[PDB]
């Protein structure tokens, strides 16, 4: 199963990335482009794509659409000022053909912050709950404790399977 | 299909790899190679299954007795069918039933044609019998001739008019084979009717004898019969005829398609056949009928031409010879052709009735006498009569240019298709396993290989051996067909499974035992130095000493010594015991083919001899026996065999007697290279039992320490006898017996019977070496070589010993017995006692090249060692225009060679179309490309010449300069002003400009070189001339004046993007001058590149004189700066940065100059814009070179590569989006500053008239003569009037004041470029330049390319790459010396950016770049190594420090810190040297383009190898460097790579983008794909 990691800089993808494959808090190694990696978890060998969020390489996810199993949309849940820049990526991905048969989690990150939005917030800010025909999930999260992030690959095993 | 199957081969594959040693037939592939070796994997297995396999089927079945029977062959094979529709399914077994129903077919027809052919005989004689009251007889036939033979005729009429309506029938049939054997039996009957009739009374009987004789015995069938069975539709037979070569140039015998009709390209080929053969030899003997004589299937083996041909034709002429009954035929026949010309027919086969060797020939065309000759142009005619035009076709033709490509080699296999293609070849013959054995052993269908150390045998087949081989081998392949289909699921095969193990424990030695490794099959275009051939050797190298080979023994340099040898050795008695060789016979019969007049001459003597033998054994006394009252074949056989070998041995002078009046013929043969080929052939193989006579025991002269003193090891082989190449080549069909049999001892059984013993102390040697191995340490070379003072009576010079040595090498290496190595050891350890001999260094050599060959790959440095060593001992007598030199070893394959024998001796016409062109020549250039090309490679065009159209392609026509008069009209070429190029630094004030009158008659069009990024700007000069100018700079129609017409950079760009290109010319067409543009575009081509018409836009406009040019232009431009200002402030805004006071500053004063005050503000926000974007990138450029890096990485199981395509794609965005951005910023400052000028200070401030004001960046650059005449000499600024070409055209003849032959390149250059000599003075001194130039260059560096090699080596060097010598910018004048000054700017960029890989991935793009001296690519680098002569950026990214002496450089590099560069730029030439220290220590490198690159961890092995190589053999002195001739000085100029890599070299290119793993037509392809789509 292909997962594609996507958000916008700064939300804590990697961070997720490593604390997930790793067990490990890494958070100053830079991402701008991609990361990948191969996580065995149950039944399933998931590669995750990390890919870099700045709006001016933005244009360039489509290319990376190809046999893709799974999307995770990374926001920060303490960013206000952005998710709505979040939300019209998100919505312009769901438009895109190849993805049709993704199934969608979103990790709710940085649930430690002081102003983070939790789960519910965030699924109403993006307008979750609008998106008709598709399989998706949001879990709140704080990449640094880890908390969340093995419910959501739980979750994620047992839509594709 | 499956992935399981694709992913098991996989695994063997990564797992046999990881087994190899040194030495191993498995090696690591391209991924690419990865699929075709998988694809033809696959598709040999399938050919298994169908083509032996089945024919096993066939044995275990069958095994028992059904009905068999000769006649009912269609009751007994369907009878066998129906014993076996019961057989489960199995593609063997379809293929079995289906080869069973084909022939069941075809015995089904001719059964009953002759079925209905016995009843029309039938019929036919009771028709024209008699009454039963009398027995028929000659007498009631002949009177019943008046009224039957007009019946006969009226039938046979009859039935020629039904048939021929019945041919319109799609398919054989009852209707028409029923007419068509009725038919014969009437013209039969009818002839033999006639001859009845016209038989005498002794005749008579005969006759009636002939028709009563119905062929009811059934012995052979009527001959038309039989052409029936050879119809390939009804009515028509495919006739073909076979080619020697296919001949698309006329080279060979060939019939070929030649405006429509069909064309025999020569008079008559012995090759012609009829028919098609209905099945392969395995299932002839497998219905173990009569197989036919291998002499219809030996004679060749190349692509042969064929067609359907009417039958009455075939019947007419060649139904004479065909007849497969031995009727007695001589050795010709001619046949009178209906156009009165004959055919000769020849017996080129004295059994085989359907392959025929045919003349045609007759009363030769247009000439005084009525001598008949051959006639291909008859043959064809006649053909396109008789044939049909459908259906012609070449077999196997794109097979022999999908393997051989062309004539190939002369020497032995290196792979599958060179052994197919070769003489040996009849059928791939399979073999298979028969495991249940103690251990695996190879098995036919018919037979198990006995093997034994002196012989290969086969034992037939008993019923339960077959039953065995049988239900093993189906088993398994069962297995497969089920893993290919059913998958892991049917076959159980899981990852863990042992018998999975075992399975591929069995696939291996499959795969093995037939030779589909990769050296078996891939056959690559260009062998990367890894790849190993079939026995686990070098390729590369093998292909090196098969040129060797070649070149060696194809020289007729050493035949004064071969044959002085030859006619001291015939000599001896033991020649004799020669004869009775094995291996002799094979090839005096070859002689007994050269000489066949004289042979037949012998053989007349040689009859005598049988009625001498007759004669003596009846005057023998009292004869109780015919003691030799016999024809004894061997004594005449013997008797004659002796002559030839006599005449073989001994010189045609030896000829005597009568045969002297046949001897201008043997004159003419033994001279011939055949001749002389065969003449030494027998005198090596005649060589052995002489030398073998002399049994004088050993005696080396020089020890070796590392093998034993005083022996050698010789032989030291392992008995491994092959027996898939013994059967892949023709053995006797004795092997097909069913029988057991003991193979032949061909001569290749030399080539296969030996294996390398790995116990041997040697063999560890050898492999240390890694030289080739073939058959072990030469015991014969010694044998031979130690009694030579014997064979020749007297002790060999060392140049004698070395010439005889090399010519027995070369013999050696030919006949496949050993490799170079296993001879040149023993050579050396027998080398005579001498002044010059070399071989102890040459052991010495050995030793210290093994102690690295161990750790190292050696890339024929080996090679090298010993050639350097020996050739100055061959070529001591010779000039320099005569020595010898072999081939060049290189990293691709072996290119020829630039010096002595081997080379010695080894404008465009265009189209009157002209004509069309100048009468319509707007619809013309709207219709056809207009390029310029020969325009750009001449510099120094005269000033007036004659033009010229050449068509190329569809719409596509080349212009060109040519030397004929246009005042011959017919030339094809018209009266023209030529326009030189003009250079492309936007700096140059000076344009290369011409005058043309308004309304001109002298001549009525003006080309130039094709524009790319300049403009051509007319003016109006006067009431009656115009000036044309090309000028180098963009938007120049803005700074000329009085300017009518114009074409700038914006009128053909390309929009979004600096790219464009056009073709602008000027034609006097309705009394006026017109400007036409043709806009076009280079284009990408199937790995080439092509010029075209843009098709994007109108690829065509046109000007007429116009006054309101400037004012249109002007204003657009304005706005357009304008624009594009604001264009870059929004980026800038995009990026942040702040914009604040960037402004145009007011022009106040000074000359043009980068980086004025007025546009200061904008050239640093540029800077800044850049800097940010430069840092922005860099990080992905870092993290693509890791992952290259990553990928190159041998373990890896799978992709990881499509993360480099997104890098790639996602950085030429970045490049594309905003570069265009950044450059188009600095030209649009640039070209208001040049219009500033132009508006403050006119014109005349902004061109200058001539250059002879020198101005630049200083008030000279002190560029070196050689550099300043480079330029001077490959632009044109300026005209140059014909004495100039005069000059060039006479340079010989002409005289020159104050010049000889003894002054250097330098002061002739320099005395050159000081102008004061007239045109043709300097033409003429120009040629005398080039002319020592090569002469020189000759004379110092070819001939010495080899000590470097070892001189960099035993430095102490850690890494090389030699260069190619042979990649030159200019087909003219000095070639060697104009690319040093571009090749080091590109090289340090490359070094510094990519260490190494850069290094070799630029150095295999000057390869091919080499190789394809006209394909796109090439042609594209030569157009953009040029443009790097003379920019002034490159003077942007320099600082001259002072001239230094070596060791003052040597403590600069050491006192360097990061990397640093610089050229040496001597007087005459430019070294580059620099350092790099990043990581693994400090490396220092060195470079010199004559040479090759080396690389050193120490400055003080650098310091030693660089002076011992530039003083010890004085090639500073030859690069004319400063001051003493020791201790040179030279100049050192510290070239800034942080700059010079992001000069443009037009067409967008950045030298960076040269500089990448992929090629130019690969980077262009990208950006036309992301740029003008996207
Ligand atoms: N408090 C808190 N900080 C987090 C958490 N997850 C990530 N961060 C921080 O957020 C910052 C960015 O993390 P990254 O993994 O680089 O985020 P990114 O999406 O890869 O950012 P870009 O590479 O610019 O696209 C780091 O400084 C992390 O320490 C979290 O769960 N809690
Ligand atoms: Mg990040």
């Amino acid at each position: 199963m292909r997962i594609l990691m996507v958000g916008l800089d700064a939300a804590g993808k990697t961070t997720i990335l490593y604390k997930l494959k790793l067990g490990e808090i890494v958070t100053t190694i830079p991402t701008i482009g991609f990361n990948v990696e191969t996580v065995e978890y149950k039944n399933i060998s998931f590669t995750v794509w990390d890919v870099g969020g700045l709006d001016k390489i933005r244009p360039l996810w489509r290319h990376y659409f190809q046999n893709t199993q799974g999307l995770i949309f990374v926001v920060d849940s303490n960013d206000r000022e952005r998710v709505n820049e979040a939300r019209e990526e998100l919505m312009r991905m769901l438009a895109e053909d190849e993805l049709r048969d993704a199934v969608l989690l979103v990790f709710a990150n940085k649930q430690d912050l002081p102003n983070a939005m939790n789960a519910a917030e965030i699924t109403d800010k993006l307008g979750l709950h609008s998106l008709r025909h598709r399989n998706w999930y949001i879990q709140a999260t704080c990449a640094t404790s880890g908390d969340g992030l093995y419910e959501g690959l739980d979750w994620l095993a047992n839509q594709l399977k | 299909i499956s992935k399981d199957f694709t992913n098991l081969l996989n695994t063997l594959i990564d797992g046999q790899i990881g087994a190899a040693s040194r030495q191993t037939e498995w090696f690591n592939m391209s991924p690419d190679e990865r699929t075709d070796y998988i694809k033809q994997v696959d598709e040999r297995l399938q050919e298994m299954q169908q083509s032996t396999l089945s024919v096993l089927a066939a044995q275990h079945f069958q095994m028992q007795d059904n009905p068999v029977s000769v006649g009912d062959q269609l009751q007994t094979l369907q009878k066998r069918r129906q014993q076996m529709t019961d057989v489960p399914g199995t593609p063997a077994i379809n293929a079995y039933k289906q080869q069973l129903d084909r022939d069941i077919l075809l015995y089904r027809r001719q059964q009953t044609a002759m079925t209905h052919f016995d009843s029309t005989w039938r019929k036919v004689l009771v028709m024209l019998g008699p009454d039963d009251s009398k027995p028929l007889n000659a007498t009631t036939l002949r009177e019943n001739a008046v009224d039957k033979q007009a019946k006969l005729d009226t039938e046979i009429k009859r039935l020629e008019q039904q048939l021929t309506i019945q041919v319109a029938d799609s398919t054989f049939s009852q209707k028409y084979v029923t007419l068509f054997s009725e038919l014969q039996a009437y013209k039969d009957v009818n002839a033999r009717y006639n001859a009845l009739l016209k038989a005498s009374a002794t005749e008579e009987a005969a006759a009636l004898g002939a028709l009563t004789k119905v062929p009811q015995a059934s012995d052979d069938l009527p001959v038309n019969i039989s052409l029936l069975m050879m119809e390939e539709r009804p009515g028509y037979i495919r006739m073909n005829v076979a080619l020697v070569n296919a001949s698309t140039d006329g080279r060979f015998k060939d019939f070929f398609l030649e405006n429509g009709r069909l064309v025999v390209l020569t008079d008559g080929v012995l090759n012609f056949s009829f028919g098609t053969a209905a099945r392969s030899l395995a299932w002839q003997q497998q219905y173990r009928l009569k197989s036919e004589p291998p002499s219809f299937r030996s004679p060749t083996y190349t692509p042969i031409r064929s067609v359907l041909v009417k039958t009455e034709f075939v019947e007419k002429y060649f139904a004479n010879y065909l007849v497969s009954e031995s009727t007695l035929r001589g050795g010709f026949k001619a046949q009178l052709l209906g156009n009165g010309r004959k055919m000769l027919l020849t017996s080129v086969d004295r059994k085989v009735p359907n392959q025929i060797g045919i003349q045609v020939s007759g009363q030769a065309p247009n000439t005084t006498i009525t001598r008949e000759v051959p006639l291909a142009s008859a043959l064809s005619d006649l053909i396109n009569q008789n044939a049909d035009i459908a259906s012609f076709r070449t077999i196997g033709l794109e097979g022999f240019r999908q393997s051989s490509y062309h004539p190939d080699r002369d020497g032995l296999f290196v792979n599958i298709h060179e052994l197919e293609r070769s003489v040996g070849f009849a059928g791939r013959q399979y073999l298979l396993e028969m495991p249940q054995d103690n251990d695996y052993l190879s098995a036919t269908p018919f037979g198990v290989m006995s093997v034994d150390g002196d012989k290969v045998s086969s034992s037939h087949l008993s019923k339960a051996q077959t039953d065995t081989l049988y239900q093993y081998n189906a088993a398994f392949f069962e297995k497969l067909e089920q893993l290919r289909s059913g998958g892991m699921k049917a076959s159980r095969l899981f990852e863990g499974s042992i018998e999975r193990t075992a399975f591929v424990q069995q696939l291996v030695r499959l795969l093995e035992r037939n030779h589909i490794t990769p050296a078996g099959v891939l056959a690559p275009e260009y062998p990367r130095d890894n790849m190993r051939d079939i026995k686990g050797n070098n390729l590369n190298k093998v292909l090196w000493e098969q040129a060797f080979a070649a070149s060696v023994w194809r020289s007729r340099d050493n035949d004064p010594l071969l044959f002085r040898l030859a006619t001291r050795l015939v000599k001896n008695p033991a020649v004799v015991k020669v004869l009775q060789n094995g291996y002799v016979q094979s090839d005096i019969a070859q002689a007994r083919e050269l000489l066949a007049p004289l042979y037949e001459q012998w053989r007349t003597r040689a009859v005598e001899a049988e009625t001498q033998r007759v004669a003596s054994a009846n005057a023998a006394q009292h004869p109780s026996n015919p003691k030799v009252h016999v024809f004894d074949q061997a004594e005449v056989e013997r008797s004659l065999d002796d002559k030839l070998l006599i005449l073989l041995l001994t010189g045609p002078q030896s000829l005597e007697g009568t045969d002297v009046q046949l001897r201008p013929m043997v004159e003419a043969a033994l001279l011939s290279n055949e001749g002389r080929s065969l003449r030494k052939q027998i005198l090596f193989h005649a060589l052995r039992p002489v030398a073998d006579s002399f049994s004088k025991a050993a005696a080396p002269v020089n020890p070796h320490a590392e093998l034993g003193v005083g022996k050698i090891m010789i032989n030291n082989r392992l008995n491994q006898p092959d027996p898939y190449l013994i059967l892949n080549t023709s053995s006797e069909e004795q092997a097909y017996r069913d029988g057991s049999y003991l193979i032949k001892d061909d001569k290749y059984r030399s080539y296969n019977q030996f294996r390398p013993d790995f116990k041997n102390d040697a063999t560890r040697y050898m492999n240390d070496l890694d030289t080739p191995f073939v058959g072990g340490i030469s015991g014969t070379t010694q044998t031979v070589s130690n009694v030579l003072t014997e064979l020749f009576g007297g002790a060999l010079s060392v140049k004698q010993y070395w010439q005889f040595q090399m010519a027995n090498a070369a013999f050696m290496i030919r006949n496949g017995y050993h490799s170079f190595f296993e001879t040149f050891y023993v050579a050396a350890r027998y080398e005579p006692e001498g002044a010059d001999s070399i071989g102890k260094e040459m052991l010495q050599m050995f030793d210290k090249y093994r102690v690295e060959g161990s750790k190292k790959a050696l890339q024929g440095k080996l090679y090298d060692g010993v050639m350097a060593r020996v050739l100055p001992i061959i070529n001591q007598g010779l000039s320099a225009a005569d020595e010898f030199h072999p081939p060049r070893f290189t990293r691709i394959g072996p290119r020829p060679a630039l010096l002595g024998q081997a080379v010695k001796d080894l404008p465009r016409q265009g189209s009157a179309d002209i004509h069309q062109f100048v009468t319509d020549p707007v619809l013309f250039a709207k219709t056809h490309t207009v390029s310029a090309e020969a325009l750009v490679r001449s510099g120094r065009l005269p000033a007036e010449g004659s033009a010229q159209l050449v068509k190329v392609g569809s719409g596509l026509y080349e212009l060109e300069y040519t030397e004929q008069s246009a005042n011959d009209i017919s030339s094809s070429s018209i009266p023209a002003y030529f326009l030189g190029y003009n250079g492309p630094n936007q700096a140059n004030a000076v344009p290369a400009y011409v005058d043309i009158p308004k309304r001109t008659i002298a001549g009525n069009f003006l080309f130039t070189g094709t524009l790319s990024g300049g403009s051509l700007v007319v003016t109006s000069l006067d009431a009656n001339t115009f000036r044309v100018y090309h000028d180098g700079r963009v938007n120049s129609s803005l700074l000329y004046d009085n300017v009518v017409m114009a074409v700038d950079y914006k009128d053909y760009q390309i929009a979004g993007t600096a790219e464009g290109l056009a073709a602008a010319y000027m034609q006097y067409v309705n009394h006026e001058w017109q400007l036409v543009l043709q806009r076009q575009e280079y284009q990408r081509d199937g790995q080439m590149l092509r010029l075209r018409l843009r098709d994007d836009e109108e690829p065509l406009s046109i000007q007429v004189a116009d006054s309101q040019v400037v004012e249109r232009n002007q204003a657009q431009f304005v706005a357009y700066r304008e624009q594009i200002h604001q264009q870059l402030k929004k980026v800038a805004t995009q990026f942040e940065v702040s914009i604040s006071g960037v402004s145009d500053g007011v022009y106040t004063e000074g000359e043009f100059s980068p980086d004025h005050p007025a546009i200061a503000a904008w050239a640093k926000l540029c800077a800044e814009v850049y800097d940010r974007i430069n840092a922005d990138t860099k990080q992905l450029v870092d993290k693509r070179n890791k992952l290259y890096e990553n990928r190159r990485n041998t373990i890896r199981r799978d992709l990881i590569n499509q993360q480099i395509k997104q890098l790639n794609i996602t950085l030429e965005y970045y490049k594309a989006q905003y570069d265009t951005v950044l450059r188009e910023a600095g030209f649009v400052e640039q070209s208001w500053l040049w219009q500033q000028i132009k508006a403050k200070n006119g014109s005349a401030a902004v061109v200058r008239i001539d250059d002879t004001a020198i101005q630049g960046g200083g008030k000279q650059r002190t560029d070196s003569v050689g550099e300043r005449y480079a330029i001077s000499e490959a632009y044109q600024r300026g005209a140059r009037g014909t004495g100039f070409s005069d000059g060039l055209r006479n340079f010989r003849e002409i005289e020159i004041p104050g010049v000889d032959d003894k002054m250097s390149a330098l002061e002739m250059k320099r005395l050159f470029l000081e102008g004061k000599l007239t045109s043709e003075q300097q033409g003429a001194l120009s040629g005398r330049i080039t002319e020592t130039s090569r002469a020189e260059y000759i004379d110092k560096v070819l001939r010495q390319t080899a000590v470097f090699s070892e001189d960099f080596h035993d430095a102490g060097s850690v890494f090389d790459r030699l260069v190619p010598q042979d990649f030159y910018l200019s087909l003219v004048g000095d070639r060697s010396g104009g690319r040093a000054y571009p090749l080091v700017r590109a090289m340090t960029v490359a070094l510094a950016s990519g260490g190494e890989a850069g290094i070799n991935s630029l150095v295999q793009k000057l390869f091919f770049a080499s190789a394809d001296p006209q394909a796109g690519s090439s042609t594209l680098l030569r157009n953009s190594l040029i443009k790097l002569h003379s920019n002034v950026e490159a003077v942007q990214a320099s600082t001259e420090l002072g001239q230094f002496g070596l060791s003052e450089v040597v403590s600069r590099l050491a006192a360097t810190t990061g990397t640093s560069m610089f050229a040496l730029n001597t007087q005459n030439h430019s070294m580059m040297v620099g350092s790099t220290v990043t990581t693994e220590g400090r490396r220092y490198y060195f470079y010199d383009p004559n040479v090759g690159i080396f690389a050193f961890d120490n400055t003080k092995s650098l310091s030693r190898a660089m002076e011992q190589h530039l003083v010890g053999r004085r090639l500073a002195v030859h690069y004319g460097s400063f001051g003493s001739k020791s201790a040179p000085a030279f100049n050192l100029i510290e070239i800034d790579t942080g700059k010079m890599a992001e000069v443009p070299v037009g067409n967008g290119l950045n030298v960076a983008d040269l500089t990448r793993f992929e090629e130019l037509s690969s980077v262009i392809g990208q950006r036309r794909q992301v740029e003008q789509v996207m």
